[PDB]
């Protein structure tokens, strides 16, 4: 867990040659501790200090870790940890050097450096991801699959592999 | 932007073989169902068969088979129609077709016919050689007069007068395919009978094939 | 262009030993992409492995694909009777391929020297002048040999081709046929027509001599 | 199954061109790479190119390109190659091969390997015309004895001695495309000496296209 957030990236690649080192999984199962006790008392006490912060704090890390979840789902990503988009990198004006950040430069540094336009690209991913490809993808079966391509005006086909 | 470069202009015998182009500036051109569409004088567009650039895909149509020859370059951003064994009857306008695009924009979705064009590319294909143009003026209650243009091969003929001064009354005509392959024109200029003795009406007639340019003023 | 060299040479093993083969090629196919082709003179050409790791239903398990990158490689653990043929991989990665460079498996008996023969020309050609000396290496092991005629006391190369069968699976073993052309009058002038062939098993060089006349 | 029945081998006059057929039955003519490869009668195999009959791709050789031409006429069903320029070297077995498909059947999804076959025809040129050989008693415990096929037009002949009688032993030997513009043969077997007399060795020989099939004494 966290092992090794202070590598460079590509000593972070690492990082993700293993379950992100083991991130999401100490999301969701450092409840444990707090998921084996609210319950094995046995006492009355006749009051509860921790009967709101211990349920505010849960349903804290819940609501925190439901929130990326949808997120994922609102770009095509839901289940896979790694995934890629059809938004290029764009005008965004952070361009460098490939060899640079996936060798020498960690994590928190890589945060430092897109610190801006992280809301423009988290607004630009899902337009790629929807507006046009959902709209494609509804065109896509507005058409008969074996019947269409008789026609030698195939390329819609060649043009939604490519564009 | 789709902007197509066509190449010039031909003069040639039947059985041999011309490679026309269309380079495509701007646009994007290797994923897109180009076409090679001609025209004869007044008459339909006769498709020749497309082409897909990005994995050579033919479509022709079925009634040039043989003598066709399509092929395409992403480098040269061009297709080239190559049409071998060729036939007088291929005196066309060979513009290159391409299909248009939704919207809003030249790289969405296709819609399969065809928006952009080239300038255009002629030939004129005979056994007949290369002639230059030798211009006839008819002699001046009006009787109107022009230049009887003959004996030039290929076409065509563009006929000037007053160096492009008197623009009403200049009938401008296509040339008629005459007995003999020839072709002849008479942009008869007409005027009244009041000024019958002094001014100039000249006709000028250039002819690019043979680069003789006739000067040429009427009399009565 | 990727040039596809499987490299052991002739894969003169026992029936019963395992087939392993070198199955290279000169730079890495794309995605792994080969297909395992065994092959017999006259028959089709049948897959074995496709992607170099699965097999379809109906080939024997025996024959088993292996390795990745560059080079491949096949092992076959049972070597029966039937399957001592050629054997092939081929790429379907790039667009462009070649096939394999051609690897023998075929029946291991001992070294052996042969029973040599060799035909004089027939009359029934010799009358339409139209001679023809043939040698013959009857049931020699193993194929690999060298053929140096003697016709007139010197070397011959380009009119005395050589015709050699494969190995015949009853004998398990080779045969040889070299076959010269020449004409009946020549024929009446050339004495000395002895085939020096070279091998393991005909170590010296030896001849069945016969002149013009029988 | 998947069956490619191809059509037969062919002889035609060098420097000319050649056509070829593959005429598929089972599982599906179109939405399956057809291909074609080579294999010099001797060597090892070698690939040269295919298509694809719904979008007729046409995915052709890195040399032989420009002078190979594959088609796919999914009306009559079946598929056509067109080579040219025929030569000595381009002799060569061509076989016909279906990509093939997971599970038993023509449906499913492809794998990529050239599963189901065909026949294959070798394709090699012809030089001279038809011509009918000679086959002789070549002479010599263990005498040896031959039927040399020598000089002949067209290839295949095969050997069979007193009508495949005596089938054991035998040892025939492949036709050459020798240095005489016509093709020799020749085949051994082994038998004693002392049966000359008694047992009348007679080869029998089949040479199709020249129709020469005749009984001929070994009597050395
Ligand atoms: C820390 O960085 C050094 C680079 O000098 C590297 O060798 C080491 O493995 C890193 N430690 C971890 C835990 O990644
Ligand atoms: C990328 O960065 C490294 C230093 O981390 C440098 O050695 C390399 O030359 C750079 N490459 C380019 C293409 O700038
Ligand atoms: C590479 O990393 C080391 C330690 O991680 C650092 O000292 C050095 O400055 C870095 N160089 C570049 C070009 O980032
Ligand atoms: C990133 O955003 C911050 C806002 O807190 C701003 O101060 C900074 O200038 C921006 N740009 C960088 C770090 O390049």
């Amino acid at each position: 867990f966290l092992g090794a957030a202070g590598s460079t990236m590509g000593a972070a690649s690492m990082t993700l040659t293993v379950q992100a080192r083991n991130l999401l999984s100490g999301i969701v199962q450092q409840q444990s501790n707090l998921l084996r006790a609210p319950e094995a008392q046995q006492h009355l006490l006749k009051l509860t200090v921790w009967g709101i912060k211990q349920l505010q704090a849960r349903v804290l890390a819940v609501e925190r870790y439901l929130r990326d979840q949808q997120l994922l789902g609102i770009w095509g990503c839901s289940g896979k940890l790694i995934c890629c988009t059809n938004v290029p990198w764009n005008s965004s004006w952070s361009n460098r050097n490939l060899s640079e950040i996936w060798d020498n430069m960690t994590w928190l540094q890589w945060d430092k450096e897109i610190s801006n336009y992280t809301q423009i690209i988290y607004g630009l991913l899902e337009e790629s991801q929807n507006q046009q490809e959902k709209n494609e993808q509804d065109l896509l079966a507005l058409d008969k699959w074996a019947s269409l391509w008789n026609w030698f005006d195939i390329s819609n086909w060649l043009w939604y592999i490519k564009l | 932007q789709v902007q197509l470069v066509q190449s010039g202009a031909e003069v040639k015998r039947p059985g041999s073989s011309v490679t026309v182009s269309c380079k495509a500036s701007g646009g994007s051109f290797s994923t897109y169902a180009l076409s090679w569409v001609r025209q004869a004088p007044g008459r339909g567009l006769e498709w020749m068969g497309g082409v897909i650039p990005l994995l050579t895909i033919t479509n022709y149509a079925p009634r040039f088979q043989g003598r066709i020859t399509i092929t395409a370059d992403r480098s040269t951003s061009t297709a080239y129609l190559e049409l071998n064994s060729l036939r007088p009857e291929d005196t066309a306008v060979y513009y290159c077709a391409r299909e248009g695009t939704t919207g809003w924009g030249w790289l969405g979705k296709p819609i399969g016919a065809f928006a952009h064009w080239g300038q255009g590319t002629l030939v004129t294909v005979s056994s007949a050689s290369t002639k230059g143009p030798s211009v006839f003026p008819l002699a001046p209650g009006t009787a109107a007069l022009g230049c009887l243009v003959k004996d030039y091969f290929p076409e065509p003929v563009t006929v000037s007068w007053n160096s492009g001064a008197l623009t009403s009354g200049v009938h401008t005509f296509p040339a008629v395919l005459q007995s003999s392959g020839l072709y002849s024109l008479s942009s008869v200029v007409t005027v009244p009978s009041s000024s019958l003795g002094t001014q100039t009406y000249i006709c000028n007639v250039n002819h690019k094939p043979s680069n003789t340019k006739v000067d040429k003023k009427v009399e009565p | 262009e990727i040039v596809l060299t499987q490299s052991p040479g002739t894969q003169s093993l026992s029936p019963g030993e395992r087939a392993t083969l070198s199955c290279r090629a000169s730079q890495s196919v794309g995605n792994n992409k080969l297909a395992w082709y065994q092959q017999r003179p006259g028959q089709a050409p049948r897959l074995l492995i496709y992607g170099a790791s699965s097999r379809p239903s109906g080939v024997a398990d025996r024959f088993s694909g292996s390795g990745s990158g560059t080079d491949f490689t096949l092992t076959i653990s049972r070597l029966e009777p039937e399957d001592f043929a050629v054997y092939y991989c081929q790429q379907y990665g790039q667009s462009l391929s070649t096939f394999g460079q051609g690897t023998k498996v075929e029946v291991k008996r001992t070294v052996a020297a042969p029973s040599v023969f060799i035909f004089p020309p027939s009359d029934e050609q010799l009358k339409s002048g139209t001679a023809s000396v043939v040698c013959l290496l009857n049931n020699f092991y193993p194929r690999e040999a060298k053929v140096q005629w003697k016709v007139d006391n010197a070397l011959q190369s380009g009119n005395s081709q050589e015709s050699v069968t494969e190995q015949d699976s009853k004998d398990s073993t080779y045969s040889l046929s070299s076959t010269l052309t020449l004409s009946k009058a020549d024929y009446e002038k050339h004495k000395v027509y002895a085939c020096e062939v070279t091998h393991q098993g005909l170590s010296s060089p030896v001849t069945k001599s016969f002149n013009r006349g029988e």
